[PDB]
RNA sequence: GCCGAGGUAGCUCAGUUGGUAGAGCAUGCGACUGAAAAUCGCAGUGUCCGCGGUUCGAUUCCGCGCCUCGGCACCA
């Protein structure tokens, strides 16, 4: 009510000053006895009465109508915003690459869509090949489709899916020159049956660092570090011999998982293959750029993302992460 | 520090130019923050010679008849300005940069003044105004041009960090610039000694304050100004020349970094006490300033038979008595090294800082005093004509600096260079130190000015810079870190993240200061700060912040203040205080709401924010639920505390409205959480993929009771295979009970292996309504 | 916030070298901010750093093994005491970068606050070179302002690191240099007082035989360049018009 | 869409917000019609603005709003 | 720890032959709308830094201490 009982500011205000400051002002300061002081009292004597009395008064008549009403059950569920979660793929491939990066990696990836020279031939998987069989090929068929190289060039050959991510090594190398570190993830495709522990459709995770003075200890102390970070300090890797037509002094990889007490095999790796460099080097010359390979070394490792993930966030089956339950999706927001 | 360019070059001789001297100064440790040009003067000032100085009655004036080539007069009402002395003369016609308008022949009190003769403001070499500048009579030719004799200047302003206080002296500057191979020219003073006994006695008394205190003794002295190479340095230097001795103690000062100062012997008595100032006793210094003393005050005194009284504030400046005048025939030459705290102490006490003070604090050579009397001495007898006594009177015995073993091998280790041996031994050795050494580890003793050497690690520094930093070459170290560093950042990426969540859902990011303000204390209604604090930028930040909202909403007023915003979702992850500091995590809703940018249909309040909130817990994975609790600064209907994953960590709620009618602030909303939030490791676990018999069932319940206890209730005894809930709607009507509301839940059960019968559920949704009754509850 | 974005890629920038972010407590001892860092009383050398002084009891305040540490309580200067405190925890060798919000006693301005945040680096381990500090800015200069950019160090002193230097980035798209932060090798006594500390702790000691670089860096000067904020009292300011403008830095 | 990008267009410079409030498909308006209540909002960098600088706007404002084809209730 | 200047309505701020404690957006009921806006009267949240004075509503003399600044002395 006193929004009103405010304006009389100056309803009182004007009003009683056409009684002082109205009827003659040139000549009010030779006229100060009584007759100021009787305004110099009521204009104090009504503003502080009248101005708080008001206020104080809605003070507690509109602060008083609000304690009392608003009562709300607190614990009562409130608007639905909905709440997002990330790929359990995803969480994983996030953590590989971050442990990667503190090492010094970088993280580039490349096509799905490969051509049969970045997947096998410049790899060292020549035709017929014996060796090209650890990989069942997705053969595709498209005119019109533009598959392009890695200098933007558009590049020729028999198209297809990747069967593994390696294929980033020749690709990330004809563009850059040494020396570097990267760590390419990706889905990859093959041509197996599925069940508990394998798919049609996965990641890998590739590492290449190229450089002179590079040596499989380097290769060795990687992994020891991926084995730490993901299984703390009582951890430990195990390399044993093994073929992949790209890296001559081949491995493949076990991380000792404490809290389990098992060997779990993770990738292959090894030293980069003299015919690798060679692919590569020979590529750029058609491309007219200058070799760059010739005078380094350098080691490659790539690992199952899922198998890893699987282990790591206890899927039982991996034929889930491709499924599409949000029930199963859900449980991992959080994950962070 | 101001360093004058041909000052420096005089000992530096070869020096390329100001800009190279930066770059040189720069890579040995020293920045300049400026450099400039400083005494440009017009060929209209020349030297003259005040034949006679002339009093104009009846005024303050003075009619001054002047050699200046050919005779003139000028007007002057400087006290300074007398017979036989040199003065800078302003042609009329000069260009002034001091004045700006130009000078002319003017008539004052009734002499043709024929132009003027500058002081130091006016001719543009310093501040001082009070007096014309005093130049030696016979300094140049009466007439030739001031410049001939007084060429501009070049000075830099050099940074001078405390680990170097010999070089706040030229000389010591210099001694840098000579180990990168610059040819060095220290001045040889060349004194003409008298063996004899000296008028006066020492009486050292506080040892502790004067470790090493020596006096000299120059007497028949003739006091007259400065030639102009002194006059002009000292300017250039940021100082104004005074006379003859007073001025050589301030250039030694500056040359070597040795503070000194000539104390009149008619006022020295007996002899020179150094004291500390008996509480109580009086001091006049030479700034004109009357002060008191502290007892703690380190006195240089004179005493007479049975007296004693204060001469000067040692070590931090004269005092105004025995000051040397042109009068004065014999001095008493102070030349110590005093204790670097009673100094900062003494000084701060009576706030000031002078030349002395300075370097009295930063540090002065322990060994540098009688080399530097010498200096003194010597120059007194070549502008003072003065007759040096040979003795000194020395109360003190420092001991030189100690061996440290010096190993060119880990230098190179440290550093991560390979200089060759030879190198290191050579520029240690132009630094002054004394390679007693065969080698692989040297003796390496430094030199008594050096007192930022002690360690083998302060070597190495020398040679790096001497050498250059751009010598030290890239690289990256390799190795696995000790065990007990894995994961070490796991309490960052945590947080990190949690921001990062935040930012996702909608909160716009705020940080606000850690200091808060006492009033707020009453004025949000919390307890009062533990740590304060003791010197606050305002009593305002007089306090260390115990909560982040009374910030997060102080933010809210300024903002609605100077932008009116519509609405508000806000956050601040900080430190809070209180018995430990703590993280603290805190938002704030405000405005409309979430809706449609027209239909009225708003979402908000309250609701909304906690509606968020589940929302983010559940992108985190997290329980949270809130529970009514009493919060001295939320609106009682609408306040209680937040549970994340069970345990208690905070609140949820609206601002007071007592409160937000203060801040003359609308209606709000806010929480406050403690970090780290709760960790919960998962557990996967593998959905069934058989269907999930779910019902409705509303219950009837009383108006008073709490959401919280109805589902706490009927999930727990809703069985295991109990999959969801959900509350589909609560509803207060009419075929219900007075005070009472019913609560309609959207049950769902679910098997792992094989569907289930209803006679299964039922066995259920019964159990549910057993409690539902046991307990107090209805079943519509 | 900026602060945030600017402190975030800073910590991305030294995580790709391998070093950890750890955090320490806004309120020190004047043993971890001054003492142990070689800065005495009346230290002439201690005036860098106007130290605001609190006062509080029953204020617990707690060292590095969650013991109570005692004596005169303040707001730390600088992250540095960041560097005594984790090396009494853990051992070498290691790679950390501790951010920090710090507080000084020191009219604002354009270039000024009194609260600004820092950023610490600490290479501890035994073959540890200058060389090895000078890469680190190398890096952070690259990485910063791409390929074209370059480092510059100069002596400097700082009680805490015998070879002390300042250190600048060259900025091309800008052609000004820089002046980012303070830098050295580890002093000889930092080393001592931390395995003397951790004695009186019962610990062995563990920095005896190696050697180790620091750097500290101001990210509101680095991140006033790096977004062109022109004054630095904005990031404490508070208005939303101006934070809301950094929604989409990534 | 169309509708706003005339508005802010020769809303002026000093136009800082905009905002549509509300969107009226009713009785006091013509057939198959609808009005669009914007919240503008202006601002000048250095100084205070006078309300004769705004109309000069929110005028230009309603000037293309006819060009075009539209209404200003 | 020295000279000198400012510190007044959700905000930006001039000011001083004083009736103006206010002007410029902005803000509070009738009533023009469904809901607003450009509108006409009707009005002032204002301790014109805080403790104390100052005329008939005080900002200003005037007292000391506080938020702000230049220079100064240090040196981030
Ligand atoms: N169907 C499937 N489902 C899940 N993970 C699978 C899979 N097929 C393969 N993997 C994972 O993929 C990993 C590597 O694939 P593999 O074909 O064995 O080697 C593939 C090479 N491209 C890796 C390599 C790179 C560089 C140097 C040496 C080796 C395996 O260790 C395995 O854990
Ligand atoms: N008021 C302020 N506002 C913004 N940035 C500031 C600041 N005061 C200082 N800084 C920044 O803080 C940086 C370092 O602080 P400063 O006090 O100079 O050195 C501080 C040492 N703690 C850094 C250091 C660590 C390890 C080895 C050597 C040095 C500066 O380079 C500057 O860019
Ligand atoms: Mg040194």
């Amino acid at each position: 009510l006193e929004e009103l009982k405010a304006l009389k500011a100056r309803y009182l205000g004007k009003k009683g000053l056409l009684t002082q400051e109205m009827k003659g002002l040139s000549a009010l300061p030779l006229e100060e006895r009584r007759k100021r002081g009787q305004e110099l009292n009521a204009i104090k004597a009504a503003l502080e009465a009248a101005l708080e009395a008001r206020e104080k008064a809605l003070e507690e008549a509109a602060l008083k109508e609000a304690l009392e009403r608003e009562r709300v059950d607190v614990s009562l569920p409130g608007a639905s915003l909905f709440s997002g979660g990330l790929h359990p793929i995803t969480l994983m491939e996030r953590e590989l690459v971050e442990i990667f990066r503190a090492l010094g990696y970088q993280a580039v990836e490349g096509p799905e869509v490969e051509s049969e020279f970045f997947n096998f031939d410049a790899l060292n998987i020549p035709e017929h090949h014996p060796a090209r069989d650890m990989w069942d090929t997705f053969w595709l068929t498209g005119e019109g489709f533009r598959l392009e190289g890695p200098l933007g060039e558009e590049v020729e050959g028999r198209l297809l899916l990747r069967t593994h991510t390696s294929p980033m090594q020749v690709r990330y190398m004809v563009a850059h020159t040494p020396p570097f570190r990267i760590v390419v993830p990706g889905r990859v495709f093959r041509f197996e049956q599925t069940d508990a522990t394998h798919e049609a459709v996965f990641h890998q995770l590739e590492g290449l660092v190229v450089g002179e003075g590079i040596a499989m200890a380097h290769l060795k102390g990687a992994i020891y570090e991926l084995a730490q970070a993901l299984f703390g300090p009582d951890s430990k890797v195990r390399f044993q011999p093994v073929y992949f037509p790209f890296v001559e002094p081949g491995a493949q990889f076990a991380v000792w998982w404490p809290e389990g007490g098992k060997w779990l095999e993770l990738g292959g790796a090894g030293m980069v293959h003299p015919k690798v460099f060679q692919a590569v080097d020979a590529y750029r010359e058609r491309l007219g750029l200058p070799p760059a390979y010739r005078g380094v070394t350098g080691f490659a490792f790539g690992l199952g993302v899922e198998r890893l993930a699987m282990l790591r966030y206890g899927i039982p089956d991996i034929r889930y992460f491709f499924g599409g339950r949000l029930k199963f999706l859900e449980q991992f927001k959080g994950v962070l | 520090m101001r360093v004058p360019f041909s000052w420096l070059k005089a000992y530096v001789p070869e020096l390329e130019s100001p800009e190279v001297l930066e770059e040189r100064l720069a890579g040995l440790g020293f920045e300049t923050d400026r450099i400039e040009r400083v005494f440009p003067i017009p060929r209209g000032v020349v030297f003259a010679r005040v034949l006679e100085a002339h009093p104009i009655p009846g005024t303050r004036l003075k009619r001054l008849v002047l050699d200046a080539g050919r005779t003139v007069e000028v007007v002057s009402g400087a006290e300074n300005a007398r017979k036989g002395i040199g003065v800078a003369l302003a042609l009329p016609g000069t260009e002034l940069p001091g004045l700006g308008q130009k000078v002319g022949e003017r008539v004052i009190q009734g002499v043709r003044s024929f132009g003027m003769a500058l002081s130091p403001r006016e001719l543009g070499v310093g501040e001082y105004g009070g007096g014309l500048l005093e130049f030696p009579e016979d300094a140049l030719p009466p007439g030739t041009p001031l410049s001939e004799a007084w060429p501009e200047e070049v000075v830099l302003d050099l940074e001078v960090t405390p680990n170097r206080p010999d070089a706040l002296g030229l000389l010591g500057l210099a001694r840098d610039l000579h180990a990168l191979g610059y040819a060095l020219v220290e001045p040889e003073a060349a004194l003409k000694a008298e063996a004899l006994p000296l008028p006066f006695a020492l009486k050292v008394e506080d040892p502790e304050g004067a470790p090493h205190f020596t006096l000299g003794y120059a007497f028949g002295l003739r006091v007259a100004p400065s030639p102009l190479w002194m006059q002009r340095a000292l300017f250039a230097a940021g100082m104004r020349p005074i006379n003859n001795v007073v001025d050589v103690t301030n250039y030694v000062m500056l040359e070597r970094a040795q503070p000194m100062h000539a104390f009149d012997l008619r006022f020295v008595g007996e002899g020179i006490a150094v004291r500390r100032a008996r509480e109580g006793e009086r001091l006049k210094t030479l700034d004109g300033v009357e002060r008191t003393l502290h007892p703690e005050d380190l006195v240089i005194a004179g005493w007479r038979g049975e007296e004693s009284f204060p001469l000067g504030l040692a070590g931090v400046m004269g005092g105004a008595e025995s000051e040397v005048r042109e009068d004065t025939e014999a001095i008493a030459l102070e030349v110590a090294c005093f204790d670097p705290v009673s100094i900062r102490k003494t000084a701060r006490r009576h706030g000031l800082r002078t030349e002395a003070s300075h370097r009295f604090e930063r540090g002065v050579d322990p060994l540098g005093q009688v080399p530097a009397q010498r200096r003194a001495l010597s120059l007194l007898q070549a502008l003072a004509g003065a007759r040096v006594a040979e003795a000194l009177l020395e109360a003190g015995s420092p001991k030189p600096p100690e061996a440290i073993p010096f190993r060119p091998e880990y230098a190179n280790r440290l550093l991560g260079t390979s200089y060759p041996e030879a190198e290191q031994i050579a520029i240690l050795k132009r630094l002054g130190c004394r390679v007693e050494g065969e080698g692989p580890t040297y003796r390496v003793t430094p030199p008594s000015h050096r007192l930022d050497l002690r360690l083998e690690e302060d070597l190495v520094e020398e040679v790096a810079r001497i050498e250059g930093y751009e010598t030290i070459p890239l690289a990256l170290p390799a190795f696995f870190p000790a065990p007990d560093n894995r994961a070490v950042e796991a309490p960052y990426r945590k947080e990190q993240r949690l921001r990062e969540v935040l930012s996702g859902l909608g909160f716009q990011e705020v940080y606000t200061y850690s200091f808060m303000d006492p009033e707020d204390a009453r004025r949000f209604r919390l307890d009062p700060p533990r740590l304060l604090l003791l010197n606050p930028l305002a009593p305002e930040k007089a306090a260390l912040r115990t909560h982040l909202f009374p910030g997060l909403v102080r933010v809210l007023k300024e903002n609605l203040d100077l932008d009116r915003p519509e609405r508000a979702l806000l956050f601040e992850v900080g430190r809070v205080f209180r018995e430990r500091e703590e993280t603290h995590l805190a938002g704030l809703l405000f405005g409309e709401g979430v809706g449609l940018p027209w239909a009225k249909e708003r979402l908000s309040g309250y609701f909304l924010l906690k509606g968020y909130l589940e929302a983010l817990f559940a992108r985190l994975g997290l329980a949270f639920r809130v529970e009514a609790e009493a919060f001295p600064f939320l609106h009682p209907g609408v306040s209680g505390r937040v549970l994340v994953e069970g345990e208690e960590v905070g609140f949820l709620g609206a601002l007071h409205p007592e409160i937000a009618q203060e801040l003359e602030l609308p209606p709000v909303h806010l929480f406050e959480l403690r970090l780290p939030l709760p960790d919960k490791p998962l557990a996967f676990q593998d959905p069934s993929r058989h269907p999930a018999a779910f019902r409705d069932l509303a219950v009837v319940v009383p108006a008073p009771t709490p959401y919280g206890e109805v589902e706490a209730l009927v999930r727990e005894a809703a069985g295991p295979y109990l999959e969801s809930l959900a509350l589909f709607d609560l509803y207060q009507g009419p075929p219900l009970p007075e005070g009472h509301k019913s609560l309609a839940f959207h049950l769902r059960f679910r098997h792992p292996k094989r569907t289930l019968r209803d006679e299964e559920v039922e066995e259920a949704v019964s159990r549910v309504a057993e409690a539902l009754r046991a307990r107090g509850f209805g079943l519509r």
